[PDB]
This record gives C-alpha cells, structure tokens and sequence, in this order.
C-alpha cells in the first residue's frame, strides 16, 4: 500500500568500496504502460535534492558509471562501485508513477579511521552572567565514529538539566564529526558550586575524556 | 539552462497561510508537470502534489488536500503553493521541481527550496558571548549565539580569514529561541597574541555583532 522502504538507514563504506542502497516497494509498482518508474536523488547537506537514476536502470546525463540501479517488481537497488569522498549524503529512492512516494533515504557515510574527539570546556562570559545567565560550553571535535556520549558533572554529581547538544555533518574534507554540547544554568546556582565538568565516552578509548574547570581558580 | 528560483525565506503564524512561487525558465512551461516536495528539517523529503501549468491540472496527496493549493501562471511562467490552517508541522523547506519526458523521465530540475517557519516568537536580536579558555600547540577559542529567532544566522571569524578550524554548529531550539555556538582553532603563537573576533550576523532583525575572545585570569 504505497510503502517505499529502504534499507540501511545508514551506510559506513570506506573510499573505494562498494555501497548497495535498497528500496522496497509493498505493492508491484509496475505502470500499465509497461514501464517501471523508479528513481534515486542524492542530497547534500543544504542542497537540492539531485537526479542519479530514472527508470531503475538509466543514468541522468551528467552521473558516473560507478552508480548502477537494479531491481524489479517490489525490490530495487543502488551500488556504488568506488565511493568517493564527494558520494556522502542521503539516497532516496522515488516511485515515479501516480501517487509518487519517496523511501525514507539512506545517509552514506564515509569510513576514515577511528579518531578520538578534542574535548575544550569553557565557563560563563562576565558579559552572561551579567545577564544573569550562565552558560558552559564544551566543543568535542573532529572524531569518528559519531556515537558519542557526554555527560555532565557539577561537583561530581551528573546533571542532566539545562543541557543541550548539537552535531555537525559529517565533514566532507577529513570526514570527521563534531559536537557541541551546553549546560545551562542561571548565574546563582553556577555561583553556588565549583566544579564544572565535560566528559565524553567515545569508542576510541576506555578512560573517557575529561575537561573541567574550577570556579575557585 | 533550465532553472527554478524559489521565493525567498518566510516566517508565519500559526493559522495562518503562505504563498510561494516557482519561476521557471529554459523550457516550455506549459509542457511539463511541475511538482513540490516537503523537507521537515533533518527529515526526508516528501511528495506534496503537483500540477500542469498547461491546463491548470492538478493532483495531490490525500494527506495535502485542503493543506496545499496549487496554482500556475501560463504567461508569467510561475507556479505557486499555497499552504494554509499553518501549523508547527508545516515548518520545513519546500522544493519545486520539473518532470522530464524524453531525454529522462524524472525530476532532473529543482528549485533551491523555499523555507517556511511557522511560530508566535518575534525577531529577537542574538547575544553573543566569547568563550575564552580558563587556564598546547593550538588552542580553542569560541562564540555563543544565544537566544535568537527565528533563523538564519551568519558566523564567521575575523570577518572571514579565519576559515579552517571553524565549526559552527546547528542552532537549536531553546524554548522559542534558537540557540548555536562556533568554535575555531588557531596557533597559540597566534592567539591570545594577536585577538580574535567572531562576526554575528542576524538578518531578521538587521543585527551584526563583533566580539572579540578576551583572555582570562
């Protein structure tokens, strides 16, 4: 019943390497006229969406060899033969014929090696908790894989409270990911503690990565 | 040469309605099916419905009527979305696009997407904080954004020179108010040496703010 699925929901593949992208329709998709209208678009972080296969097998002018669709019936595919560092971004599948339906996409994400994060913590601004405000940011940078965890400690207790977190995209140069996370405070419970501290469990390591500071210093 | 320009950036109501256009250019208008797709923001994209300029046709998706209106203008070689009853789920970035016969039988041409916030939040200028360290080769400076609305939002360091070792991360929403942080590393012969600034650019409410990361102690 117009269902179009697809499978990985996210695709790690090294440079070079293979990448088969699959689209499962829940009904024949198959037109009339003979025909079977399906269609791939890539989609770059804050771009337009991009044209790559019409019809299941026929390339748009202006795509490389190396992307190949197949399929039939209910079950299409994509491969990429040799990812490149510019293939990153999200693959969807679209049926063409009425009542279009796209698939829900599949981020492919290239695979570098394994890269412990940069972990900088950093206290309130005079000029915030003039506002009465206090914020403490923690940058976690350039790491792979992206599974990360932070956890925040105020004088050794965790805080879960006030904390928010944001990723960068991949990045297309080094393929390493980034994150920022921010516990936020009003400037008299910050005053009412010492210690503030960033921690941050990363496949990369045992001993998690920690970086505080002392209000008292 | 075919190319579609999308309407510009709009904030709105709840309850209310927008209406964007879709200018194309390159091919006969009036040939093609023109079709519009949805982007909920760090969603997948969805298919709206669509209409043939030539003769006013139109077609949506049962889950669109009576939420999309479609419109064309022969002459003026212009489509039209119109959403209305907004709300909350409605906020996400719109695309046009054109459907090929022929040379390629899919959406080969996309319109760079029009982008649609609907809130009850007015302008609010950023804050923005220098995140210096407390107390190595490089080191991290930083700049916090702090409640703003609604987005976009233009950071950069040194009015640009400084490019590598930036990561400006994705606002997030703070409770009616977007909230983004940037990083930067830079040589410690370089820094607190020689001051660094972080360039705050906020259209909707005409704001541009230089702050410069002051050490500490």
């Amino acid at each position: 019943d117009v269902l179009m699925t697809q499978t990985p929901l996210s695709l790690p593949v090294s440079l070079g390497d293979q990448a088969s992208i699959s689209c499962r329709s829940s009904q024949n998709i198959v037109h009339s006229n003979g025909y079977t209208y399906l269609e791939w678009y890539l989609q770059k972080p804050g771009q337009s969406p991009k044209l790559l296969i019409y019809t299941v097998s026929n390339r748009f002018s202006g795509v490389p060899d190396r992307f190949s669709g197949s399929g039939s019936g209910t079950d299409f595919t994509l491969k990429i033969s040799r990812v490149e560092a510019e293939d990153l971004g999200v693959y969807y599948c679209f049926r063409g014929s009425h009542v279009p339906t796209f698939g829900g996409g599949t981020k492919l994400e290239i695979k570098r090696a394994d890269a412990a994060p940069t972990v900088s913590i950093f206290p309130p601004s005079s000029e915030q908790l003039t506002s009465g405000g206090a914020s403490v940011v923690c940058f976690l940078n350039n790491f792979y894989p992206k599974d990360i965890n932070v956890k925040w400690k105020i004088d050794g207790s965790e805080r879960q409270n006030g904390v928010l977190n944001s990723w960068t995209d991949q990045d297309s140069k080094d393929s390493t990911y980034s994150m920022s996370s921010t516990l936020t405070l009003t400037k008299d419970e910050y005053e009412r503690h010492n210690s503030y501290t960033c921690e941050a469990t990363h496949k990369t390591s045992t001993s998690p990565i920690v970086k505080s500071f002392n209000r008292n210093e | 040469e075919v190319q579609l320009q999308q309407s510009g950036t709009v904030l709105a109501r709840p309850g209310a309605s927008v209406k964007m256009s879709c200018k194309a250019s390159g091919y006969t208008f009036t040939n093609y099916w023109m079709h519009w797709i949805k982007q909920r923001p760090g969603q997948g994209l969805e298919w709206i419905g669509t209409i043939y300029p030539g003769n006013s046709d139109t077609t949506y998706s049962q889950k669109f009527k009576g939420k999309a209106k479609l419109t064309a203008v022969t002459s003026t070689s212009t489509a039209y979305m119109e959403l209305s009853s907004l709300t909350n789920e409605d906020s996400a970035v719109y695309y046009c696009s054109r459907r090929n016969y022929g040379s390629s039988y899919a959406m080969d041409y996309w319109g760079q997407g029009t982008s649609v916030t609907v809130s009850s939040a007015k302008t609010t200028p950023p804050s923005v904080y220098p995140l210096a360290p407390g107390s190595n080769s490089m080191v991290t400076l930083g700049c916090l954004v702090k409640g703003y609305f609604p987005e976009p939002v233009t950071v950069t360091w040194n009015s640009g020179s400084l490019s590598s070792g930036v990561h400006t991360f994705p606002a997030v929403l703070q409770s009616d108010l977007y909230t983004l942080s940037s990083s930067v590393t830079v040589p410690s012969s370089t820094w607190p040496s020689e001051t660094v600034t972080c360039n705050v650019a906020h259209p909707a409410s005409s704001t541009k703010v230089d702050k410069k990361i002051v050490p500490r102690d």
